[PDB]
RNA sequence: CUCAUGUUGCCAGCACGUUAUGGUGGGGACUCGUGAGAGACUGCCGGGGUCAACUCGGAGGAAGGUGGGGAUGACGUCAAGUCAUCAUGCCCCUUAUGUCCAGGGCUUCACACAUGCUACAAUGGCCGGUACAAAGGGCUGCGAUGCCGUGAGGUGGAGCGAAUCCUUUCAAAGCCGGUCUCAGUUCGGAUCGGGGUCUGCAACUCGACCCCGUGAAGUCGGAGUCGCUAGUAAUCGCAGAUCAGCAACGCU
């Protein structure tokens, strides 16, 4: 990208509801091009959410996104014998990307015999304020609090 | 009625179309029923090769011997026309199956 | 008669678009018989969705070539072009979302020295 | 494995020589060049030897050596270790 | 990782009395002494066998692993000793470069 | 490759053209059915009396111009090197560099 | 429960439960099940002494077992190693015997990957 | 995209077979296979811009700012590689370093290096049921249906120099129903002991393949590194030059 960026892709919408955050999620769990498989996994987990909290699953998903979606994060740079971390504001695109990435990949290493359960109950956890996703988000904010001192480079 | 079918084979498209027009002409010379060279497929015998001796298997090249094919169905095979079309002259590049 | 075409990466479909209901018939079956894939159904529906005429225009298809998603894109394409034959006036509001273009993105030639299209062999330095 | 519709591979040289031998009724050490010949129980009397690329090896015969080739009883490669 | 220095000895066609091995293993421990980031050392003996040599009878290439960059040293001489010691010096040049470019 | 080796493959083709015509064929024909005299044929042991060269496994598609016993294309009937060279000189019908 | 020589598990469909005996695999297990006529959607906890006994009679009549099989292999190998076959010599060495790769791989017979 | 072009392939409009079905006449209408030409040329908009290029957002379009990928290696270096594809200057063999012969090897292994795949599982293992791609190969050969074999396999040959015929009217992921219910495990398949098939005169070093029993290491990987910017990567399978049959999981 020494010449300039390319436009970001014309994303699809959710076929059923109309929130493309859903297709963002299914594309980020998509694994070996099995989109309809990941999609029925998705619908099943979302229906678990609906039948387990009486709400529309997309709203509680937004809830969990609001919990774990950061604003400030890290950016490293090797400088002067001790490579420094630097605080950076993080725009909405990368924010959402990173939040969903944490959420998926920490649903992966759970212990529920099945992904439909690991995923869904992890969503419940991040929603109502308990999950390992929230844990790692707090870890990152604490790291930014740590390396506040080095913002002044302004990079 | 009756038919006689020609299946023309060649490698030059210019020349297969040339002899197609010529044969259709000579079929028309008797007022005999003529149809035309229907646009039917062509084989493609392809052969990859390596260029250099003794090594450099990553550098390669391709070659493609096509096979131009044309069907010509002559109706009204008046036996005068049949024995006339048995005796058309052509150059070497084309060959013909008369069946 | 009304007849238009749809082609997406070797996935050809012919179409009969009639002013009846939205009856779908696709080679001796329907959209709920074939296509257990809801994103594909969204693709198949998006032109009638656009014109808000869902269940205003019967469609009859003959599928051949390609796989389900290629056939799906070709289907929605042909349905939109048939809607243009029904009336072109809606066309320049369909380019506003561009549900009309042929997908100019086909599979690539496989190259020599390599493992497929662009995946190179591991440049090993031992 | 040798197919059964074809039967065995008992080759002419030693097959005919051992015909001659059992019709002499006498048994002695007898050399042959064929690793590829299959074994019959009619070889438990004679002693056969085969070449292995360097020289010849003799071998005495047993009941349960049937259905096999003679090369299975010649050492073709020597590896004593490093 | 001191006997972990993966010596690789090689010669395509040269008469090899067993002292080339001695010379080379010792001239490799020579530089093991002062660089601890090393896994493999390939060591090669090659010869042009041309009438009227152009003062290049024996030839040597050496190549060594490292954590990231690798090390590369080529030399050419009339016999074993000038070429081995020359390549050793060129290795030291590459290695001194790399260890000055470490901190 | 070598004159002697091309000569020997040529000899072997002559042998095969002679004897696999019918002599090394009838035994196969009679010994494929399970009505065969195998139980007392000695036709297997008789095919051991024919020369080993009777069998075609000893043949090899060598080029006509060089004798390269490898890299041989039956359609052109040639070593890949000579194939390259001919198509380079433009000396084969309708053959060219293509893409797709 | 107890059988000809292996302690059966509990929560194993019969086709899989019999597979823990040496001379029994999945194909022979299901073949025996088809011969007996019992539903292969069952558990070992719910099995009957009658059925077990007749099964036991059947297999000891028509199928060699653990001990006879180990005995058989021992006999085969002492036989082909006393007549000095090439298989026998490779078994003496401990190297792959069926005409396989030997130089690099076959650690399954060469032991662990012990460095030299 | 306009016109033609009608079978060995489509088959909408029509009439006829009905167990397998475009299967047959009938329409070249849509597809279409094969060829010719228009279409992108910053073509025109208006604000920027030595007013020049160079751009910025537009219309229209199937594509729009070198549509995409291909073919294509400026002069030369690395005395790059091949005197064993081939050609050849010089030196040598000649009673032999030539040459005809069967056997053996190039597959030896206490190890090292490199390339890849098959795995460490529930997105997964197993049976059964349902639909579709592109694509090529073929004659002293590709081989269909029937039946028999567990299954590789089989007498036999219909039809085929082949848009037909062998190529199931061409597939695997996937979908529907149910079980397995997270563990050295219905994961994984090594490895061996035996029962066997085909071709080849000949399956021991040494061939591929089915079946029985076999059930090992492996519980996500170290310092660093490798490849990838779109129909790409990651995954499923197909087809084939060479080839009698094979290590082909390579290569295309």
């Amino acid at each position: 990208p020494r010449k300039g960026p390319a436009p970001k892709r014309p994303l699809v919408n959710d076929p059923v509801y109309g929130s493309q955050l859903v297709t963002q999620l299914v594309n980020k769990v998509l694994l070996e091009g099995k989109k309809s498989l990941a999609e029925r996994i998705v619908y099943g987990a979302l229906e678990q959410a609906r039948e387990k909290t009486g709400t529309d699953p997309v709203v509680t998903l937004k809830r969990a996104l609001d919990n774990v979606k950061p604003a400030l994060e890290v950016r490293s740079r090797r400088v002067g014998g001790a490579t420094y971390q630097v605080p950076v504001e993080v725009r909405p695109d990368r924010s959402t990307t990173l939040a969903l990435r944490w959420l998926v990949n920490f649903s992966r290493q759970r212990r529920e015999k099945t992904m439909v359960e690991r995923l869904a109950n992890e969503i419940l956890d991040a929603s109502n304020g308990l999950g390992a996703s929230v844990k790692r988000r707090e870890d990152t904010h604490k790291m930014a609090e740590a390396n506040r001192a080095f913002a002044h480079y302004r990079w | 009625g009756q038919k006689i079918r020609i299946r023309l084979k060649a490698y030059d498209h210019e020349a297969i179309d040339a002899s197609a027009r010529k044969i259709v002409e000579t079929v028309t010379r008797t007022g005999a029923s003529v149809v035309g060279p229907v646009p039917l497929p062509t084989e493609k015998n392809v052969y990859c090769v390596i260029r250099s001796p003794h090594k450099y298997k990553d550098s390669r090249e391709h070659f493609e011997m096509r096979t131009h094919k044309r069907l010509i169905d002559i109706l009204d095979p008046t036996p005068k026309t049949v024995d006339a079309l048995m005796r058309i002259d052509l150059p070497a590049s084309v060959d013909v199956n008369i069946q | 008669p009304i007849q238009t075409v749809g082609r997406r990466k070797e996935a050809v479909v012919r179409v009969r678009l009639v002013p009846g209901t939205g009856q779908f018939n696709l080679d001796g079956r329907t959209l709920e018989n074939y296509f257990p894939n809801k994103v594909h159904q969204q693709l198949i529906k998006a032109p009638l969705v656009t014109v808000d005429r869902v269940d205003q225009f019967d469609i009859y298809a003959h599928l051949d070539g390609g796989g389900p998603s290629g056939q799906a894109g070709a289907l929605r394409l042909a349905i939109a072009r048939a809607l243009i034959l029904v009336q072109p006036e809606d066309r320049p509001a369909l380019k506003k979302a561009g549900f009309l273009t042929r997908d100019p993105r086909a599979i690539e030639r496989k190259k020599y020295g390599l493992k497929k299209a662009r995946k190179a062999p591991q440049y090993s330095k031992r | 494995p040798r197919s059964l519709k074809k039967g065995p591979f008992v080759d002419d040289h030693l097959l005919k020589k051992v015909d001659v031998q059992n019709e002499k009724n006498t048994k002695q050490v007898i050399k042959t060049w064929s690793r590829r010949s299959t074994i019959i129980p009619d070889f438990i009397g004679h002693t056969f030897a085969v070449h292995d690329g360097r020289k010849h090896v003799p071998v005495f015969v047993t009941e349960a050596m049937v259905g096999h080739k003679l090369g299975e009883f010649a050492p073709t490669r020597t590896f004593k270790g490093h | 990782e001191r006997p972990h220095a993966e010596v690789v000895v090689k010669g395509r066609n040269v008469e090899v009395p067993d002292h080339f091995r001695t010379y080379v293993s010792e001239k490799l421990s020579r530089l093991e002494r002062f660089d601890k980031t090393i896994y493999l050392f390939d060591v090669e003996l090659d010869h042009e066998r041309n009438r009227r040599q152009r003062k290049n009878c024996q030839h040597v290439e050496i190549t060594a692993r490292g954590r990231g960059p690798v090390v590369r040293g080529e030399a050419c001489a009339d016999s074993f000793y000038t070429a081995f010691e020359s390549a050793v010096q060129k290795l030291e040049g590459r290695l001194r470069r790399a260890k000055d470019r470490r901190k | 490759a070598k004159k002697s080796k091309i000569v020997k493959n040529e000899q072997r083709r002559e042998l095969v053209q002679r004897y696999a015509e019918r002599r090394a064929e009838l035994k196969r024909t009679i010994r494929d059915p399970a009505s065969s005299p195998e139980r007392r044929a000695a036709a297997v042991s008789a095919l051991q009396r024919l020369p080993r060269d009777s069998s075609p496994v000893r043949l090899r598609n060598r080029d006509v111009v060089d004798g390269r016993p490898r890299g041989h294309l039956r359609k052109f009937g040639l070593s890949r090197v000579r194939v390259r060279e001919m198509a380079h000189r433009g000396e084969l019908p309708g053959v060219r560099k293509a893409s797709w | 429960a107890r059988l000809v020589g292996v302690d059966l598990p509990r929560d194993k469909r019969m086709e899989i439960a019999l597979t823990y005996i040496y001379g029994i695999g999945r194909t022979r297990s299901n073949e025996i099940l088809a011969a007996t006529g019992i539903d292969k959607n069952m558990r070992t906890k719910d099995l009957t002494d009658d059925q077990v006994t007749v099964l036991r009679d059947y297999i000891e009549g028509n199928l060699k077992v653990e001990g006879d099989l180990r005995r058989e292999v021992q006999a085969d190998i002492r036989r082909k190693i006393e007549i000095g076959c090439y298989q026998g010599l490779r078994h003496r060495r401990g190297l792959p015997v069926r005409g396989q790769r030997t130089k690099t791989n076959a650690r399954t017979r060469k032991g662990p990957k012990r460095t030299i």
